[PDB]
Order: C-alpha cells, then structure tokens, then sequence
C-alpha cells in the first residue's frame, strides 16, 4: 500500500528502498488502483 | 502486402481508450486483455489506430 501510494515519493537522485520478506505477494487488489501505461517485464511474466 | 495474395483476412475494429493502444499487443496482459479481448502470441495481421 505505501509504496503504491504515498504523502510524496522520494526523489529520484535518493530514491527509496527497503527489503519485503515474509509475507504473501499477489498484484490483482493494488495494480488496478494505481492504473499504468507501461509495463514490460523482462524475466518474469506478470501472470507467472 | 501489395505484393501478395491473401488465403482469407478477418477485420476487428473496435473503441479502445488513448492509454490502452498497447495492450493488444500479443503476450501482453491487463484489464480488457485478460477480460474483454486478446489475441494469439502467433499472430500474423496488421493494427491501424
């Protein structure tokens, strides 16, 4: 959620970072919320 | 495509909003691509928007 939508995003010369583990990830409830224009994805499919 | 004879072609024309042209794309998933329409990974054909 915080990292869709935030008070402002950090700037891109300190952009910002941390480590998710231990937890579930799925895309489908936050993905349509923030709609996009570009999405290409290189290794992974977004279904896989 | 002058140049050459063709078997049989189907035409499907249809209303996409300005953000979403990229999404018929074949392999490309989303929204409309998942639930409203898309098409073969092997897909011979042309796209005029």
């Amino acid at each position: 959620g915080e990292v869709f939508n935030a008070t402002r995003f950090a700037s891109v010369y300190a952009w910002n970072r941390k480590r998710i583990s231990n937890c579930v990830a799925d895309y489908s409830v936050l993905y349509n919320s923030a709609s996009f224009s570009t999405f290409k994805c290189y290794g992974v499919s977004p279904t896989k | 495509l002058n140049d050459l004879c063709f078997t049989n072609v189907y035409a499907d024309s249809f209303v996409i909003r300005g953000d979403e042209v990229r999404q018929i794309a074949p392999g490309q998933t989303g929204k409309i691509a998942d639930y409203n329409y898309k098409l073969p990974d092997d897909f011979t054909g042309c796209v005029i928007a």
